[PDB]
């Protein structure tokens, strides 16, 4: 109940800026079908079906100390929220619904009260709010009204809306899971194992024709905008490169010629030969992890391969 | 088809009338002759003859297709190829060919959608393609003045007959001497 928002340049939290919130709700993804009906069949094929937005609601309210101030706060919200900046949300929660705890009325061990005039159940450390997951959402603001109960209470309903593709883009890469330096951004909504160098953790290979990924994402990155990103030390010197992959398509380097030593940058429906120049031209086709187990196959026993890349959720 | 070129109907060579065998219970028809034709045989007089018929009770089958890819893949369409279609309700079994198609391929070459149209291409883009004959035959003259045009094409034609009055008289005067 803060609605962090990670913005291009600054870091914000509504309660940090005296806005508490009521509550979040995130909306699932809107499934626009593409069906077509046969004129005289008692059925209609599917042409696809896609999402589309995942639109999240946020109605937060303010208290102050005066009428005037008001004015002041709703501006401050205007100013720091509505972004057509695509912003990056991050949602959070509490762990329990606090209560005040037990004191003694001996004229000592009196209650504290916030900036706001609340009552400030949060006594130790543990108590304030956490980021409940390890992912953000990318993220535009729609329009708003501010109906102003009585007193210095004023609600608003933020609307916002999905930017570029509606899905739960988890924060951190999946290298950050390999090296484990960053500390955070991994919540347990992700089964991960804890055998940091085992299975399902690596994606840092060496000298092998096949090996086994654990996409631990639910939704499928099969999308181009995420970033997923491939580079691969070839290990064997060849004139033409195959490489097949299960739950996505076979990928061809055919027509130029490469050195084993020479290192391939795979990014999403692109290639560089060697960092800089793309080669692009040959069998334009994107690799696509779905979940799980995506094994893939070599055909020379790459030095080495090590891929990072983003989970995506549903 | 056979008269030389500097007599145009004085109807020698090959005068003849063909019919086709619907004739008999549609009856007494017929289309613009064969006038314009330098050609000797009979064999050739025939072919085309009954090419000009054929051509003119048209069919354009301007149908829709929707592709199927989890069942039927094996249906990419192509112009040019024979097909078996059959409407029941309709008094159809035949088979005809393609003479267009239309594609479209959003993202991955995956197909949404085809549009094709059999027999004859069209009467639509048969119209169309008459119009835009006509708009780009002109402009791409000199001669056209919209403020009363025939001038250029009058001129002509009677400069014409007045050099074939100065060839009379020549030859007139030719065969005196």
């Amino acid at each position: 109940d803060i609605e962090l928002t990670k913005k291009d340049g600054t870091v914000i939290k509504l309660s940090e800026y005296g806005f508490i919130v009521n509550d979040i709700v995130i909306d699932s993804m809107q499934i626009n079908t593409k069906y077509q009906d046969k004129e005289n069949m008692n059925g209609r094929i599917l042409m696809g079906s896609n999402y589309i937005s995942r639109d999240i609601v946020v109605p937060c309210f303010c208290k102050v100390k005066n009428r005037s101030d008001i004015a002041y706060m709703r501006d401050m919200l205007y100013s720091l929220t509505t972004d057509i900046e695509p912003m990056y949300l991050r949602e959070i929660r509490r762990k329990e619904e606090l209560n005040y705890r037990f004191t003694q009325p001996t004229s000592d061990d009196y209650v504290k009260l916030d900036k706001n005039n609340f009552p400030d159940y949060e006594y130790s450390r543990h108590d304030q709010q956490i980021y409940v997951n390890g992912k953000q959402y990318k993220v535009i603001f729609n329009g708003v009204i501010n109906p102003k109960q009585k007193g210095n209470k004023v609600s608003f309903e933020l609307k916002f809306e999905t930017t570029e593709l509606p899905y739960g883009e988890s924060i951190g890469t999946s290298l950050e899971l390999e090296e484990n330096k960053k500390v955070g951004l991994w919540s347990f909504d992700f089964n991960i194992d804890w055998h940091a160098g085992g299975d399902k953790r690596k994606y840092t290979f060496e000298n092998l024709s096949k090996g086994t990924v654990y996409y631990h994402g639910s939704a499928p990155n099969d999308q181009f905008n995420m970033y997923k990103k491939i580079t691969i030390i070839l290990g064997e010197d060849t004139e033409s490169f195959v490489w097949n992959l299960t739950h996505a398509e076979i990928m061809k380097i055919e027509g130029i010629k490469l050195k084993a030593g020479d290192r391939i940058v795979y990014d999403s429906f692109r290639v560089y030969k060697n960092g800089v120049e793309i080669s692009t031209e040959t069998n334009i086709s994107q690799p696509k992890f779905k979940y799980g187990a995506n094994k893939f196959e070599f055909n020379q026993t790459v030095q080495k391969v090590q891929f990072d890349l983003k989970f995506y959720y549903k | 088809g056979n008269y030389s070129g500097e007599e145009t109907f004085e109807h020698a060579g090959l005068v003849m009338e063909a019919r086709s065998a619907l004739a008999e219970i549609y009856g007494d028809i017929h289309a613009e002759p064969f006038k314009d034709g330098k050609v000797t045989d009979q064999e050739t007089m025939d072919k085309e003859l009954q090419s000009r018929l054929k051509k003119s009770l048209k069919q354009s089958l301007s149908l829709d297709f929707l592709v199927l890819r989890e069942s039927y893949p094996e249906a990419d369409p192509q112009p040019g190829d024979i097909v078996q279609i059959k409407s029941t309700k309709l008094g159809l079994n035949d088979l005809v060919r393609i003479v267009q198609v239309k594609t479209i391929r959003g993202i991955n070459n995956v197909i949404v959608k085809q549009d094709v149209t059999l027999g004859e291409f069209n009467r639509e883009q048969r119209y169309m393609k008459k119009v835009n004959t006509a708009a780009n035959y002109v402009s791409g003259l000199n001669d056209v003045n919209l403020s009363n045009p025939s001038k250029a094409a009058e001129n002509l034609k009677s400069k014409v007959a007045s050099i074939a009055k100065s060839t009379l008289d020549l030859m007139s005067r030719t065969d005196l001497i």
